[PDB]
């Protein structure tokens, strides 16, 4: 059962990258 | 935590739903200085302008929050707008409050700034007050959150806590522009028709001062004021950014309460937000000689341009230098009724 | 047809010259306030010009911020079909 | 509204040093989308940014 | 016939009532008067907020061809002795001075009734020189020094040599660019340690006196690091003694605070204003800005160009940290892109570092910038501002540092071209080798772009929040972020650094026209046409930048600082006049 | 009797009680022990002379 | 000395027939600029408070991630 | 209940908010003029030998 | 920052329980003195019980 | 509250400078050439540093205190180790005393 770890830390990292891009918006305006 | 259980049981007649608030003491300092007020709810619409019924709101000052991050007063915003089912929200939607102790100062608040913060937060017998029973057990820090206020770029603190089905149906509510737009362009429309009245009054007359108010003026008045120097009369219309503090609508609401005057004062060229809507009296035994003294002291204000409105349908402009330009006031009674309903009762 | 006169003080009948019937004008301070407010007006002349380029570039960045989750959604929804 | 005036910075250092390893990392900017002087000072600033990069990296 | 004593502490049964401190009756008397004061001021009442952000346009607009040069009434008070102040010539001044904690002004008749608006004197150094002269202040300091039983461990020699440090016109501006490149970061100083080991060594050889005393974080790094025999012992001894006086004076102030607490927090922030954290040091490299939003029960407002920043829940929207330089390696080119393609006017972002959680209560910097350097050197320095792109083009478009195959341990004077670094290094005459200039080039990856000024707006503490005007309860203050402060310039320095530095006379101790007119040739004509403005007390400063009435340090502080002889008694008087005028301050004063 | 080394000598130049608090006991009312014990022993109130 | 015009109601202003027509047009061009700035900064605050709604909804959707 | 000295000091300073002063340091930092005053009666009530 | 792996401050005496020297050694007292700034004095500074 | 930065020895040395009967006339011809503006001065910097430094050693007194413009230059253009420290200190004290 190794399918519930790597893809899960992947989606956690993308869920942090979208907050980073909202912070990049707040950097822009 | 008193005014919320005050207005919650009170406004059950005209409001289905009641939202509770805090107001910081920095956010209304530019509204009324020196803590002179201590309300009335009238939420106008975005595109469905019309007129709506009024609701009274109670409040208190000088009583401190459980948050020590800021220390301020108590208010609360009723919501009664949505037709039938309340599940829809009107977006970009003003809700006016008239905070007062004796009607000075207004409070404009949004439905987005309210509800986005609200979601962000979450051998017989005497009967008990039912709704106070659940506020004492809450007593927690997460009930209050910080909301960037849109009219004034500051924090406005809301309070809500999981009460019951009224506040339980609130946090599920969403729905699919022009609520701050209409009042300003309406002010510029009545200002343009009044400036057009002044234009046609200066045109049908010889373009000349009658000097209704007596002042002595120096011979260099055509020097220290330049030739045809009406640049203040030029940018008068941009400077009137307020209206219901401005004396222009104050005469129309004063029709319900004969020899009265209200005076706006704008400086000579941008000395600051001077004042709006002061009072010239004739009722008490100070008398018409005191009115004349205040009027000539108005006219000798050499760095402020004054605009005079009468109750009977006449407008006047006072140039600094005692020069007066007459004008009319005659507006369509639809806007008149809209104004007196915007303040209060017809 | 006006008249010219130096001074008087303290009337009761209104149309008589006085020291209170004089408008209190300082010429240098009004010229200073007028000039600095002309410069504030001249800055206000050039303000609402190029936020349209900011609108198009903000449309660009919300596009590239939607395309990342558009990339992520089907990839996250293909990693659930290996479970059988 | 305005900034400081520009220092002297005489000549060209690209046209003097052929032994710079950062020389391939320089020409990734475009000429035709801006006039000559701002492009010149842009090459100045990009060169010294690469020199700062190389100095910190060494 | 008993000898009944009467101390101060017996009078605190009436000197601690709030009716001493509420001016509402006073303003209701002054506004209900039938006649107001005729002469009005309108020079620096309200800090109007600048819509732009760069500070060079504010200075260059405030001083081009300016003819009308007013002066405030506070500088009108402290420019004359006691006797003529009480003379009936100055009834136009004595119509206003009518409360020892409130200097009421009349303002303008912009509206209808020109209201007597009253700002509050926080500290006892705001008393006007007529009612409390300089001799009274320094003798009070001499009482203070034996009150805390202080051990003043600096001699006269350190004070006079740091005095002629600032009074030296030939200060090497290479030290200014070294400070502008380092700007108070630890890991940045670990780069340039053997650089400044050469700089202050050749300066101590050059003219006897020492350098780099124009920054707190610099001399703090000198005391912390660099005791490794790189400099001579006598040069390190002055820095270590200057670092010692501050901690001794702060132990003295903490002795004056005593062992009492209010609520749970200690009372040191109420009696003295240095232990008050809401006072801000005038040079802010590091983050301090989130800290006083977290520690102050009162509500401050960090105003950066009509942006309020009232809460720390929207804190990263207004300010971002740069952190350590090794975190930003994925964001070097992104920071360069934000440098070049970012319109810095209408940009309300601040580029700082981390808040170091140091055991000195953000107060060692405070005490050195507010008690020492304005008084050993008679407030005769101005805050300059740098453009980091320009100093980067200065320090990296040169010949030998760009090649990286010209080796390290050689002269830099022979092989560089005649740029701005060349004539900047001539009049300085020091020989930093190649490679130790390379890390000066290398710091530019993580330096910011501009010297922004933030007008912080902190509210008063609980003791004197009794003003009826609620926007006038608070006391504003400005602080020049990311720039050092600078001593006297020459015209030779201005002829080579007119593209590098621009002066900002922003503070009471730090707005001095005798120094700012050298390095900025707009005020050089402004004082040429109005020569009376050259005293630090009465100098015009931009009201959009520095509000003279709404300030922690009024004009008499600068008057005392410009006329005190630099010695130990003047230092003890200057830390004696920073004591606030609260009733709790009166209690902790009558205890001692 | 033992005393601290910081008593006022001007206290000792004048006639008082050998303690510090004067015994203004006749001023305290007759048959009333509470006000008397408050004046002679309880130090919330200061000395009747000093 | 210095001479002052006597107060009478036949005293004339310096006659202005032509300086008021351009006046209100400059006023309208200025006030549309100010109103557009106010609405722009208002919509800036509105997008700022609207974005926290989708951040809260993202952290509400993240509950289903936390058991998966 | 042990030997080590690091854990005793580290247990004492983790989150030490309520750190009151004893009496004998509170009597210590006052000059003579305040100490005999009836402000500090709680110090003079327990200083009598 | 070098010798935080080598030393630990033990304020244990009246003459040797100085707080303003312990803040150069132990980080936890260096943040403790920030919350109670009156206890940088050697008299009143709370020492381990 | 003026503070004399100049002490008695500076006034003593400039007094002995003016009273020195054998003042070298080459100083006067340099003063004749280097007149007024600074562009003529900056083309003679090690020249005037040479003729100052050898007068700090042939005697104990200073020189070039006859013209104000050389003092205004020397406090603001020299002091970068072109001259002796102990000779530069006197000119810096004089120019500080004037301000």
């Amino acid at each position: 059962r190794f399918v519930s770890q790597l893809r899960r830390k992947l989606e956690r990292s993308t869920h942090r990258l979208i907050a980073d891009l909202e912070r990049l918006k707040f950097l822009y305006l | 935590m008193d005014v919320h259980i005050d207005n919650q049981v009170l406004s059950g007649l005209g409001t289905p739903l009641l939202v509770h608030l805090f107001v910081p003491d920095t956010v209304m300092a530019e509204l009324c200085p020196n803590r002179v007020p201590n309300a009335w709810c009238q939420t106008l619409f975005s595109d469905r302008t019309g007129l709506t019924r009024v609701c009274r709101v109670f409040a208190a000052r000088g009583m401190l929050p459980g948050r020590p991050s800021h220390r301020g007063t108590f208010t609360s915003v009723p919501v009664y707008c949505d037709e039938g089912l309340p599940e829809l929200y009107n977006p970009f939607h003003v809700a006016a409050l008239r905070f007062y102790d004796e009607l000075v100062g207004e409070l404009q608040i949004y439905y987005l700034s309210l509800f986005e913060g609200a979601k962000r937060a979450l051998l017989s017998r005497v009967p008990v007050s039912f709704s106070k029973t659940r506020r004492a057990i809450r007593e927690s820090r997460a009930l209050v959150r910080g909301i960037a206020h849109i009219f004034s770029p500051h924090a406005l603190y809301v309070v809500t806590y999981p009460e019951l089905s009224a506040q339980g149906r609130l946090h599920r509510m969403t729905a699919v522009l022009g609520a701050p737009e209409r009042e300003f362009r309406f002010l510029i429309s009545v200002a343009l028709r009044i400036s057009a009245s002044f234009r046609e009054k200066l045109a049908m007359q010889a373009w000349t001062a009658q000097q209704e108010i007596p002042v002595v003026i120096p011979t260099s008045y055509s020097r220290i004021y330049k030739n045809s120097d009406l640049i203040r009369e030029a940018f008068f219309t941009v400077q009137t950014r307020v209206s219901w503090e401005s004396c222009w609508v104050k005469a129309t609401i004063s029709n319900a309460p004969d020899a009265c005057l209200w005076i706006d004062s704008h400086p000579l060229y941008e000395e600051g937000a001077s004042a709006w809507g002061k009072v010239i009296d004739s009722r008490p035994p100070g008398g018409l000689v005191g009115a004349a003294s205040q009027l000539v002291a108005l006219g000798t204000d050499g760095h402020c341009v004054h605009l005079a409105t009468t109750s009977d349908g006449q407008a006047f402009l006072v140039l600094p230098g005692g020069f007066v330009i007459k004008g009319q006031l005659a507006l369509t009674p639809e806007e008149r009724g809209y104004i007196l309903a915007r303040h209060g009762i017809r | 047809d006006p008249a010219r006169l130096p001074r008087d003080t303290g009337p009761e009948l209104m149309w008589a010259p006085s020291l209170r019937n004089s408008l209190r004008v300082s010429p240098e301070a009004l010229e200073l306030a007028e000039r600095e407010a002309e410069r504030a007006r001249s800055e206000r002349w050039d303000r609402c010009a190029q936020v349209l380029k900011n609108r198009l570039l903000r449309v660009e960045l919300d596009g590239i911020m939607r395309d990342h989750l558009a990339r992520a959604e089907e990839i996250r929804q293909d990693l659930d079909a290996v479970v059988a | 509204a305005r900034r400081l005036p520009k220092p002297t910075l005489q000549g060209r250092l690209e046209a003097d040093f052929p032994d710079s390893p950062l020389l391939p990392k320089f020409q990734e900017l475009n000429q035709n989308n801006l006039p000559n002087d701002v492009f010149r000072e842009a090459q100045r600033s990009y060169l010294v940014f690469l020199t700062s990069q190389f100095c910190y990296e060494e | 016939n008993l000898l009944l004593a009467f101390n101060l502490q017996n009078a605190l049964k009436v000197l601690c009532h709030p009716r001493l401190h509420t001016p509402a009756h006073t303003l209701n008397s002054l506004n209900a008067a039938p006649a107001p004061r005729d002469r009005r001021e309108t020079y620096s009442l309200q800090h109007r907020r600048p819509n732009h952000m760069n500070v060079l346009v504010i200075v260059d607009e405030f001083y081009d061809n300016k003819y009308a040069a007013p002066v405030t009434d506070i500088a009108l008070k402290c420019g004359l002795p006691t006797e003529d102040f009480l003379h009936p010539s100055n009834y136009d001044l004595l119509r206003l001075e009518l409360h020892p904690l409130y200097d009421i002004y009349i303002g303008r008749d912009a509206g209808e009734r020109a209201r007597h608006r009253a700002v509050h004197r926080l500290m006892v150094g705001n008393l006007p020189t007529p009612l409390a002269p300089a001799a009274f202040q320094e003798a009070r300091g001499q009482q203070f020094e034996t009150a805390t039983s202080l051990a003043h461990v600096v001699d006269q020699a350190v004070i006079e040599t740091v005095q002629d440090t600032a009074y030296d016109t030939a200060y090497p501006a290479f030290f200014y660019v070294v400070e502008a490149m380092i700007h108070g970061f630890e890991e940045k100083f670990v780069m340039n340690v053997p650089l400044v080991s050469l700089c202050i060594n050749t300066y101590w050889e050059r003219s006897g006196r020492l350098a780099f005393v124009n920054s707190f974080s610099m001399i703090k790094f000198i005391c912390r690091h660099l005791g490794n025999n790189a400099i001579s012992k006598e040069a390190y001894s002055m820095y270590r003694k200057i670092y010692g006086e501050l901690i001794a004076l702060e132990q003295a102030l903490m002795r004056l605070a005593g062992s009492d607490v209010v609520g749970d927090e200690s009372v040191g922030q109420y009696v003295c204003a240095l232990l008050d954290p809401n006072l801000l040091p005038p040079v802010a490299y590091t983050d301090i800005f989130t800290h006083l939003l977290t520690v102050s029960d009162r509500a401050p407002q960090i105003i950066i160009g009509n942006e309020v920043y009232a809460d720390t829940l929207a804190a990263p929207q207004f300010i971002e940290r740069v952190g350590n330089m090794d975190e930003m390696a994925a964001q070097f080119v992104a920071l360069y892109g934000y440098r070049v393609n970012g319109d810095h006017d209408h940009d309300f972002r601040l580029h700082l570092g981390p808040y170091v959680d140091e055991g000195h209560a953000d107060v060692l910097e405070k005490i050195f910038y507010y008690v020492f350097l304005p008084t050993c050197t008679n407030a005769h320095m101005c805050g300059l501002g740098v453009d980091f792109q320009h100093v980067a083009q200065t320090l990296a478009y040169n010949g030998p540092a760009f090649s990286h195959h010209f080796t390290r341990d050689e002269d830099i004077l022979d092989n560089l071209e005649n740029g701005t670094l060349r004539d900047l290094l001539e009049i300085s005459d020091l020989r930093p080798t190649v490679g130790m200039i390379r890390d000066l080039s290398a710091s530019f990856m993580t330096c910011p772009t501009f010297t922004r000024a933030v007008r912080v707006s902190v509210d008063n503490d609980v003791t004197q929040q009794l003003a009826p005007n609620p926007a006038d309860k608070r006391t504003e203050q400005t602080v020049l972020v990311n720039g050092l402060v600078a001593f006297a310039f020459s015209e030779r320095t201005r002829a080579v650094t007119q593209c590098l530095f621009h002066a900002i006379p922003f503070h009471m101790f730090y707005g001095d026209p005798r120094v700012a007119a050298t390095m900025h040739q707009d005020v050089a004509t402004f004082v040429m046409r109005n020569p009376q403005q050259r005293a630090v007390e009465a100098f015009n400063r931009p009201e959009q930048l520095f509000a003279e009435y709404r300030e922690w340090h009024r004009s008499p502080m600068g008057k005392y600082a410009a006329e005190c002889l630099p010695s130990l008694v003047s230092i003890s008087g200057m830390t004696a006049m920073h004591i606030k005028m609260s009733p709790m301050a009166y209690i902790a004063q009558a205890k001692l | 009797i033992v005393t601290p080394v910081t008593a006022d000598v001007a206290y000792f130049q004048k006639s008082n009680s050998p303690r510090g608090r004067a015994a203004c006991v006749v001023s305290c009312e007759n048959y009333n022990q509470e006000v008397a014990e408050g004046l002679i022993y309880d130090h919330s109130r200061p000395d009747a002379a000093y």
